[PDB]
């Protein structure tokens, strides 16, 4: 998932 | 000799990603939910690990070669050092004077009896104030610090990593910049790389042992859910 | 006529397990993330939720003949009424005089702008002050509004719901000392029971409306990462 | 899954 990660990531 | 072009741009650049992303003043704190002394401490340091996440991910996006990675690397690199950048950062707050992490009034302050009522013992608390202990007395310039940090960041050794020939070559040149600032503006600095590579190891150490007592604690929903969807994704085993 | 024993001891405790989760000081808000007038609001009342979630459960453990259902129709009947039950018992708190929900003082009182900044609009933010306000006029008994919550919760019309002939009779049960305690104990309530019956379908409506503005925030991952693993799990989607 | 709620189920 990590679903959160790449939004942060931009 | 002396620093060149490029190496000094990358200095600019971490040393600013850093402030950009590092409070010494530490005010957002009082956002967590409040300090509490089963674990009456998971809920507020959960969020102060969680807000610090959130930090060395937006240090991370601003490190020279970071963002051309692909996510998927980014990502593997971000789950695997988290922990580890996070400690080394919070060097900034350690006092060798009261051996605690000082981020405000009697509030604030953590001490090694407060992370124990977060889920973790003592017998492992111990290295963690040994490795600051150590750290701190290498009084290292705001230079070397954010170095540091973008150098254990890019570590080809995390288990997730695809192109780690690429990882490799870029931790290399931040090497390089930090061999190099040592040697010219660093008096006295003959062992200190050698030293700063050597805090590199105790880090993993730290990490693995942070690992076993995440995951117990993690296993344990009356605990997990105490925690934050960052950190349970970040800590996380989903792969 | 008169209240039969059996009948009785369903009041005893209910009323006696909404004691136990319900503190009408709300103290415990201080441990929540402080509030803050993009959804600066999310936090604090993801936090206020997921508090009520859990003593909701504690209520429901306690309503007679629900610990025999099976662990699979107890959490189908608390994950789609929970937000209803939240709802009801947020009644104690609302007050018609402001038009908000007082839990304490300037700093824990809800007015509909704040929910504003926690993801939700006006729109439909209205429908829960009228639902507030025409409950609220009900002035009804401590008994009466234990029981409404208890007959809430046992709706055997719920998506997940297996046993529901079993779930039906329960709640059937408690809509009889429901009907004879206004019968015997409220002196001039012979629309009430109507009336609350009435409140139910106005709560399906309130729970519609949330599940989709819920659907659209928990999508969006920077806002979900600012709720709790028990909300994102009791209003998730899994099954 | 539902890890949580089955905990606080008892
Ligand atoms: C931060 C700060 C301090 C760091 C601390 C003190 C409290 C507990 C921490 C956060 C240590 C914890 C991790 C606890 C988290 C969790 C999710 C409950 O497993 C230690 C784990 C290490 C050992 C080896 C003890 O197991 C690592 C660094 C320690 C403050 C500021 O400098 C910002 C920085 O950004
Ligand atoms: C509680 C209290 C108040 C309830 C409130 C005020 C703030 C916002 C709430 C919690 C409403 C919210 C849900 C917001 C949550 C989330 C996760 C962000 O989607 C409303 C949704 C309803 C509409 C129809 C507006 O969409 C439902 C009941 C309202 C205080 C105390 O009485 C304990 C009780 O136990």
């Amino acid at each position: 998932k990590h679903k959160i990660l790449h939004r942060l990531l931009q | 000799h002396m620093l060149s072009d490029e190496q000094m741009q990358i200095i600019n650049s971490l040393v600013e990603a850093h402030h950009k992303t590092y409070d010494d003043s530490y005010s957002d704190f009082v956002r967590f939910r409040p300090p509490v002394r089963r674990l009456s401490m998971l809920p507020h340091l959960a969020d102060l690990v969680s807000y610090s996440i959130q930090k060395v991910i937006g240090f991370a996006k601003m490190i020279p070669g970071f963002r051309d990675l692909t996510a998927e690397d980014q990502i593997a690199l971000l789950k695997s050092s988290a922990i580890e950048i996070i400690m080394l950062r919070s060097n900034q707050s350690f006092s060798l004077e009261d051996m605690s992490w000082s981020c405000g009034g009697p509030d604030f302050k953590y001490c090694i009896n407060d992370v124990t009522k977060a889920g973790h013992t003592l017998e492992l608390l111990e290295p963690l104030v040994k490795f600051q202990v150590g750290l701190k007395k290498l009084k290292l310039h705001e230079e070397e610090h954010v170095l540091l940090m973008a150098i254990c960041l890019l570590s080809p050794d995390r288990p997730g990593v695809q192109d780690h020939v690429r990882i490799e070559a870029l931790q290399d040149r931040l090497c390089d910049v930090l061999q190099a600032y040592i040697r010219i503006q660093h008096p006295g600095g003959r062992l200190l790389y050698a030293k700063m590579i050597q805090k590199l190891a105790d880090l993993r150490s730290l990490n693995e042992e942070h690992s076993k007592q995440y995951r117990s604690l993690s296993f344990q929903p009356e605990h997990s859910m105490q925690l934050t969807p960052l950190v349970l994704e970040v800590f996380g085993s989903e792969v």
